[PDB]
């Protein structure tokens, strides 16, 4: 009886390593799939950072994001904050944002775009601007890295199912 | 007790040799079709979502 | 997350270098080559956190806590046996036998090191007396027999010297 | 920064407050009274005042410190009394000439006029460090250094400059951290907020035996290192006697005393009685007061110190557990903090749950109960620590159906009983199986019963006889003693002798001393052998008065065994309990023939 | 989005009503820490959100808020089992991200095939007293009732320890025709009790087929109450996606009731009687809405919630409100736990109405409820004979009262006494109940037919 | 039109509403969700939606349809399941693939492409018409003519166009009414508000019984067709077995099941078990499914469908009662609708007055029972109709004497007892003779006594024997038995056999759960004749064991005569009951001497 109890107590210890190996393999597989998705998203971030270096074709992308933030704001006055290399393109195409924003809504007319001296960094946001209200009460982040990071949570399941299925 | 003294080395050999070939072929097959997801994610990032 | 693994890797590398700086524990140092590789070169915390977060280093803090606790118990048992010298094969077999258990601080091996650490700790901050001299000689003979015979064997002399040291520590000044 | 707009009741309103956080500690008015921001609505923030004030004008400025209210972590906490707001009571007693907290005062967080000996550990220049590692040590006790010099949590980098050994102050810095440039310098003492729980390396199961030093506590259901225990009861059950006996008779490395509102005489009797006694753990030179931290909270004290006393004691116990030493936290009681939270909820105008208590008492008690426990110490060294929190509960109107006792008893895993009828006989706290239970009693009896102890059989038979003693007393009271047999009278006498010898803690010649599980195992084995010999002797023909008179001096010698000191010839077995087995065998053999 | 003020766990922000109900937002604090929160109620020109992890460090003008633009959803996949995951974004739960391949809502917005299929096969966790007294089938909500003053965490740890071992006997018993999946959902409980259940599940060898969810007791009640919808959504997605039997345990309901009582302190809703809100039946029914059979006969979903009575009364809002959504109830015994018997229960108020139609053929006998009704009537007759014989003595007790009194002690000390990891079939529990039921004659029993009673006694 | 101002919970508030009533339904949100504005304060009206909110944002368009929100009555009601608004769950189960009703998915109130057979009634060109008159019929469910074509109430005139017999659809008009010009076209289906009751010509007294299939219910008191009775529940004490046995044993022309809230398995088990079980009036195929209407709402559904489920069930019961047929209304339960009204009142913020329930739950619950009863059918034909309302009750306020059970028991006219302690002994439903009462026993005793009634004399002696058995059982266990009289022992032995043969029943069999009125009256008359013969023989001089042994096989045959069914003879009466009187007379004569 004592040899049977010691045999069961000595034999019950195999499940810890037997489950730890299956947990380490399942964690290594998720670490490999997350390592592949983190490189695919790093390549998508490098393509998005390389596409933001244009000076003539990048105006409609930032103008569509500024019109998208202006359509969600619905204010008559809004301050546009962007990087130090994007205020010159919006300064020469500020009428197109008020024309495209005014042609898609009629609850408030856009009459002024205030480009302040607050420049966004180029090592955390590769392209895009931040639209906010005149009173500084509501701010809408319309950057490409925020839209890619927020869109990666919904695009990651389709790419994960289409990549491993 | 010898089968439990010798079982402490199977946690690393059973985890390294268990899934060691799938991480390379999954990265090769994921890196092969990465241009389609990078082009779709780059095209979706340039428009409103 | 990564800072605890980097601090446990640096503390495991510092404890591994402070444990045996002569390169004698190839069995214990062979399993710690992944942590000693990043500790053998100058690197910041951002390089260890970025290298550990990208799947290039050990990230299991639960396994690294017990693995660092086993190396801290082996370094505490090797440092507590001074000035007596222990064998490298007996230290590697004691670390392999202690590492093969399901519970490290559950057997009598940790209670013997805790009793020897309390016996040496009680005499480390006391004046010279007859009970401190007899307990110091019994702690020296227990350290010599514990260093020569190891902690795996349950000898009657080590249990009698530990019971006599605990019985002498349980007494008073009268 | 801000300006007071209106003061209604104990709550004040301060306008022009846009940088104040939630639960941030600041000073309102010119009195420098302690306060905290409970709620905020727009530009005007609501600040609740806990200290008594009758000279707070409307329009006084409020100076915010810029951080939440917390306690200091460093060397100097032992051998000193402090309040719940991190204020020294000895400096206010010497300077202000008042033992209690005066109406409006201001002092530092710790004693800055006492130097300490700081020594370097195993660190060196160029080695990596992390938050929780043993960077040094401070000599405070004669046996070992209790105040371990550790880094603050959520901090790491490289050690660019290491200070040498010597005497220094807490204000002066001795350590510098290099991580991404010149970040900041480190000192001997570190700060930590009381509204944020400290991190740990890893959690562990609570299966280690904790020697509390009580024969009745460890005899029925002994607690473990890292568990939670609750003890209900009315006024007069012995909470301060169990806290002082558990602190002095405890074998842990540190003792945490947290007062959540008392009469005043119990804190001075426990503080003066702590250093006047001798510790039974191989220590001298005030061993009970040197390793114990006393939190002084009165009934008429501030609500911020009483409410934040459990968070400050849990933070100091978490820092002492993170340093590498095992600490046992004894608190009495949480009913004053729950009544202070219900008083703050009633004065604030919030919706209560039942009897004036707020709905956040379960989350606040669950955060303090979740913050304590046994696990691995945080840091690169990976030390082993434990945090055993024992808090007694009391009712709000005399009934045990309140949400504090129901939430504390439901959330806890170990329960401690208390009998009102048994407390009148000088047996408080008396409970065997009817008002208390322990989930870790199986693992504690299995681990401690492996080599030395045999507690499980006598504890199971004593729990069965103690459970049958209530039905025997109820059947003897209801129907009578004619229907009962001699076995129910022998079990009723054995339950009264075991309940009087185990539940009784107050002597008639002197105070009771410490008693291990090996000392109570001889009394439980003598009571089980006396009950088995008395029950087996009645089967072959024997009178009950002949056996009860045949016992004689065994009951008187068993009562005076707790008054004597331990180690009278042995540590696991005693010579006094060995004669009871031979005398019970001789009386059982003579009672048969 | 600038926050105007903060009162307790809820924060009030000043902005337009651009976001919708259940809109996830990110709160940026000045201490270098970002937290996530869900909007509990939306209004015109204002929004009320609750912090999921802590509320310390919320300013008025120094802090800012930002909307994520996506609803609160937990990623569920086919690789969640065999590892520790979390849905709150914490690095101390073996990874804050699950990395699932499908995105599903926590309220069942895309699909919810439940409440439209009856149970076909029976289920048994290995307890002859629980399965014998109450018939538990696949897709039924059989809740285990607890009380204040008893080890409910030990009974929940024994129920979690029994998971994984009943799956091999269920295949030979013909009760399960597919794979078995285990779902663990913890919210409001202490980490010490969850660590013993995780160590018992890892020591038992069933951690590979079960998934563990860790919810702390220092977070908001919206995260702990939101974790059971994510666990039931992952169990329903795993049961409907893979066509397997999913068994989920939800402990504890008292922490969810206290979190629901602490919630709504700045909203337009007011709490009802006893501090709990009047809409607690919808929140308790939302967790039970994902339980039941699946559409098309694609597996099944089983839910066993663990609730502890704080007052010890059966008229509370948690057991009374949860008893209407469930079928019957199992009341534990507080006096039986002190005697040294586990799992102690009481068959007097415990009764199941759908136990007859829930049982099937080939895995249980037809005379299970007939012996259970006579055993419950014999237990009530033994309790009434003990209560009537306690006051006066041995005068008001009859011949059947003494046999019911001895059958209550022998049945309470024979069928209720069992191990924590032991398992048994329905035939062994029916044979032990038939053997323990032979203490009274056949001329004093009327809760069974004479044909089935004459064949087996 | 309107704009979404705020959305909190399942109820959404929409402002910009002018000229809105308290019963008009409108579409809330951008998905055209079904809803109805129950109340409105100022310009913002609160509307309860039948679906949950999982992404609905403020600022959405809210357009009212301009009419009240009700259900559609017509062909297609039988063989269909609606949640709370008469919505096809089978179409959402195939299209949506789920079980619950999701947001953004709507369906009609009946079938549109399903064609039915139209037959002309007793109207011609130029004939007068009124509200509720018989204008046609529908040939669907050919086992029994249940689908009757009726005009809408509160609308009359002259029949200008009379459609002939043939096949028609549910979307084309076949009838046109002309009363001072063309009012509107009429189709096969008709609309009616669920929150508005149906009018009638005049109320009449109950003079017809309703066979519920209960031996203790019909044996204890006389059943009535169109009465109001309540059933006590305990959440698992045999309520679903008596509900399924009452629905299966019901012999009405139509079955209307209305469930405000259930567990979920009873709705699928009742729907799947309904098309495979034959009742007392079953046919070749679909006996309960073709003649029964399924309106089941679960606990996981919205509170709007659970609150409107009682109005849709009462509107369907009034619509089926207006056609001139007998329908049985089974409601389970009122505590789910009171819990949904308490949840809507808790979400809106109304102060309750029922100890945790709504203040208007007593008047709204009492008004629901007043809308069901036997009376003259509304319309020019003046047909005879009746609706028996059987609603279960359960206390949820925290006590057995709450105002919901007191108002529901006071407003009811029939009493049906149910105990959880008596149901545990295999005696469900255990009725209480002290709390049981029936007001229609005097009116039902004229017709039932006119045919073959003897239920009153054995019923009064059975209730007095049950009260004497309860008083002797309470006095025996209370005082303690040391002796027993033969008169009380004979009444207790007759009460045990009456409680076993009458109280003992099930809801899954027909042999021991089905008994006729003549067989139950003959069995109760045989038990009352055996009790009167034993009481008369005990007065002449005899023992209790000599009386029971003198009876012998008479009590075993009368007790063993409850497991058979009617399969012999040319009527409901059997020859086994008539032969028991001759052996009972000889056994009573031999038992005396």
């Amino acid at each position: 009886g004592n040899f049977k109890s010691k045999l069961k107590k000595a034999m019950l210890s195999q499940q810890i390593t037997k489950s730890t190996i299956a947990n380490k393999m399942r964690l290594k597989v998720l670490s490999a799939r997350e390592q592949s998705l983190d490189g695919i998203f790093e390549e998508t971030k490098e393509k998005l950072s390389g596409i933001a270096n244009n000076r003539d074709e990048y105006k409609p992308i930032l103008q569509s994001l500024i019109v998208e933030a202006l359509l969600k704001l619905l204010e008559p006055k809004a301050i546009v904050k962007a990087l130090e290399r994007d205020v010159d393109l919006i300064e020469s195409m500020k009428d197109d944002i008020m024309r495209e924003y005014g042609e898609k809504a009629q609850r408030a007319p856009l009459e002024e775009i205030v480009i302040s001296n607050d420049y966004l960094n180029k090592d955390l946001v590769s392209g895009g601007v931040v639209v906010s209200n005149a009173s500084d009460k509501i701010e809408i982040n319309n950057t490409l890295e925020e839209r890619l990071k927020l869109l990666s949570e919904e695009a990651l399941p389709a790419i994960r199912l289409e990549l491993y299925g | 007790e010898q089968k439990n003294a010798g079982g402490v080395g199977e946690l690393e050999k059973k985890a390294e040799a268990g899934v060691q070939g799938e991480l390379a072929e999954i990265k090769k097959i994921a890196e092969k079709k990465k241009d389609d997801v990078v082009k779709i994610l780059i095209e979706t990032v340039i428009k409103p979502s | 997350y990564h800072s605890q693994v980097v601090g446990k890797i640096g503390y495991i590398a510092r404890c591994m270098q402070t444990i045996d700086p002569e390169n004698n524990l190839k069995k214990i140092r062979e399993d710690y080559q992944d942590v000693l590789i990043w500790a053998e070169k100058n690197y910041r915390f951002e390089e260890i956190l970025e290298a550990s977060k990208s799947g290039k280093c050990p990230n299991d803090l639960d396994a690294l806590s017990r693995r660092s606790l086993i190396l801290l118990e082996l370094l505490r048992l090797v440092s507590s046996i001074s000035p007596f010298k222990m064998k490298l094969d007996l230290i590697e077999s004691q670390y392999e036998k202690m590492k093969q258990h399901v519970n490290l601080w559950k057997s009598d091996y940790h209670v013997k090191l805790n009793q020897l650490n309390q016996l040496t700790d009680y005499l480390k901050n006391a004046a010279p007396t007859p009970k401190n001299n007899f307990l110091r000689a019994m702690t020296s003979v227990l350290q010599m027999q514990i260093a020569q015979y190891g902690i795996t064997e349950d000898n009657e002399g080590i249990n009698q010297l530990f019971k006599l040291g605990l019985h002498l520590l349980a007494m008073a000044n009268e | 920064y801000g300006a007071i707009y209106s003061v209604s009741g104990p709550v004040v309103i301060a306008e022009n407050m846009i940088g104040c956080a939630m639960y941030e500690l600041v000073k309102v008015g010119h009195d420098n009274l302690v306060g905290e921001v409970i709620r905020i609505d727009g530009d005007k923030a609501t600040i609740q005042v806990y200290e008594e004030t009758a000279g707070l004008t409307v329009g006084d400025p409020v100076l915010r410190t810029g951080k939440p209210l917390s306690v200091e972590l460093g060397p100097g906490l032992m051998e000193t009394i402090y309040d719940g707001i991190q204020r020294p009571l000895k400096a206010i007693k010497e300077e202000s000439q008042s033992i209690y907290i005066p109406r409006g005062i201001d002092t530092p967080a710790l004693d800055r006029t006492i130097k300490w000996q700081f020594t370097p550990g195993k660190f060196q220049v160029g080695d990596h460090i992390s938050g929780g590692d043993i960077y040094g040590s401070v000599f405070e006790n004669s046996l070992i250094s209790s105040h371990k010099i550790l880094l603050p949590p959520r901090s790491r980098g490289t050690i660019t400059w290491i200070a040498p050994a010597g005497e220094y102050t807490l204000d002066e810095k001795i350590l510098e951290v290099e991580f991404d440039g010149k970040k900041s310098d480190f000192t001997l003492y570190h700060t930590w907020p009381v509204r944020v729980p400290r991190p740990v390396t890893e959690k562990l199961s609570a299966d280690y035996p904790l020697l509390t030093g009580q024969r009745v506590l460890d005899a029925l259901f002994p607690c473990v290192q890292g568990g939670t225990t609750c003890i209900p009861g009315a006024f007069g059950c012995g909470k301060t006697v169990i806290s002082q006996s558990l602190s002095k008779y405890s074998n842990s490395d540190a003792i945490i005393y947290v007062g959540c509102g008392e009469r005043g005489n119990e804190m001075a009797e426990v503080l003066m009685e702590f250093p006047e006694l001798y510790t039974e753990m191989s220590g001298t030179k005030e061993p009970i007061m040197k390793r114990t931290t006393l939190v002084a909270n009165t009934s008429n004290m501030p609500v911020a110190a009483r409410e934040a006393s459990i968070y400050t004691g849990i933070t100091l116990a978490e820092y002492f557990r993170d340093q590498g030493k095992n600490v046992s936290m004894i608190a009495d009681s949480s009913s004053r903090w729950a009544e202070a939270l219900r008083e703050i909820s009633g004065r604030l105008g919030e919706m209560p749950a039942d009897q004036g208590f707020p709905a956040y008492l379960g989350a606040k008690l669950a955060s303090f109960y979740e913050r304590a426990g046994k696990a691995v110490a945080l840091g690169s060294p990976d030390r082993t620590g434990s945090v055993s929190i024992v808090a007694a509960v009391s009712p709000a109107g005399g009934d045990f159906s309140d949400p504090v006792t129901t939430a504390t008893l439901g959330i806890t895993q170990v329960f401690w009983g208390l009998d009102k009828k048994l407390a009148q006989r000088k047996h408080f706290p008396s409970i065997n199986t009817s008002v208390s239970y322990s989930k870790y009693t199986n693992v504690l009896n299995k681990f401690y019963d492996s080599n030395y102890p045999e507690f499980p059989v006598l504890r199971d038979r004593m729990k069965e006889i103690l459970s049958n003693a209530e039905e025997l007393e109820q059947v003897v009271q209801l129907v009578g003693k004619s229907a009962l047999s001699d076995s129910d009278k022998i079990t009723l006498d054995v339950a009264t002798l075991i309940k009087e010898d185990f539940l009784q803690q107050n002597g008639y010649s002197t105070y009771d001393a410490f008693c291990p599980i090996w000392k109570t195992f001889d009394m439980m084995r003598a009571f089980i052998s006396y009950h088995d010999e008395a029950q087996k002797a009645v089967a072959n023909g024997a009178n009950w008065s002949k056996l009860a008179d045949s016992t004689g001096d065994v009951k008187h010698a068993v009562s005076s065994s707790k008054f004597f000191e331990p180690s009278r010839g042995e540590k696991e077995v005693h010579g006094e309990f060995e004669k009871l087995l031979s005398t019970m065998q001789e009386r059982f053999a003579e009672s048969t023939d | 989005n600038t926050v105007s003020g903060v009162n307790g766990p809820l924060v009030i922000l000043e902005k337009v009503k651009f976001p919708r109900y259940n809109e996830i937002v990110n709160l940026t604090l000045p201490d270098g820490t970002v937290r996530q929160g869900q909007v509990l109620e939306i209004r015109g020109d204002r929004a009320i959100v609750q912090v999921f992890e802590g509320t310390s460090g919320i300013d008025v003008k120094k802090t800012t808020v930002e909307f994520t633009g996506e609803s609160l959803r937990i990623p569920v996949s086919e690789d969640m089992l065999g590892r520790i995951f979390d849905g709150s974004g914490r690095p101390i739960d073996n990874g804050p991200k699950v990395f699932a391949e499908d995105y599903l809502d926590i309220n069942g917005s895309p699909i919810n095939p439940y409440a439209r299929i009856y149970p076909e096969e029976m289920i048994s966790t290995g307890v002859s007293a629980i399965d014998t007294m109450n018939s538990i089938a696949r897709g039924q909500k059989i809740p285990i009732f607890s009380a204040s003053g008893l080890p409910h965490n030990e009974i929940a740890a024994q129920i979690c320890r029994q998971a994984g071992l009943v799956r091999p006997t269920k295949d030979v018993h013909d009760g399960h025709e597919e794979n078995f999946s285990i779902v663990f959902a913890a919210m409001g409980v202490n980490l010490e009790t969850a660590r013993f259940f995780k160590q018992d599940f890892e020591e038992n060898g069933s951690l590979e087929r079960t998934s563990l969810f860790l919810n702390l007791a220092n977070d908001p009640t919206i995260e702990r109450i939101i974790t059971p919808r994510l666990a039931l959504t992952t169990a329903e997605y795993l049961a409907y996606q893979t066509e397997r039997h999913v068994l989920t345990i939800l402990t504890d309901m008292s922490s969810y009731a206290d979190a629901l009582r602490e919630v709504s302190a700045a909203r337009e809703e007011v709490p009802g009687r006893r501090g709990y809100p009047g809409y607690m039946y919808t929140d308790l029914s939302t967790i039970y809405e994902r339980a039941g059979r699946v559409e098309g006969r694609n597996g099944s979903i089983t839910q066993i919630p663990i609730l502890t009575m704080p007052n010890d009364d059966i008229t509370h809002p948690i057991p009374d409100l949860t008893g209407y959504i469930t079928e019957g109830q199992i009341f534990v015994d507080r006096q039986l736990h002190n005697k040294g018997i586990y799992p102690p229960i009481n068959v007097l108020p415990s009764l199941s109405r759908l136990m007859k139609s829930a049982i099937g053929e080939g895995m249980t006998r037809k005379d299970h409820g007939d012996v259970s009704n006579q055993l419950y009537a014999k237990y009530a007759i033994g309790k009434d004979a003990a209560a009537m014989k306690a006051v006066v003595g041995e005068e008001a007790l009859s011949i059947e009262d003494k046999l019911s009194l001895e059958f209550l002690e022998k049945f309470e000390k024979t069928f209720i006494t069992q191990g924590a990891y032991e398992d048994r079939t329905v035939f062994e529990s029916l044979d032990q109940a038939w053997s323990l039921l032979r203490i009274y004659p056949k001329e004093m029993l009327n809760r069974i037919s004479p044909k089935i009673l004459d064949e087996f006694y």
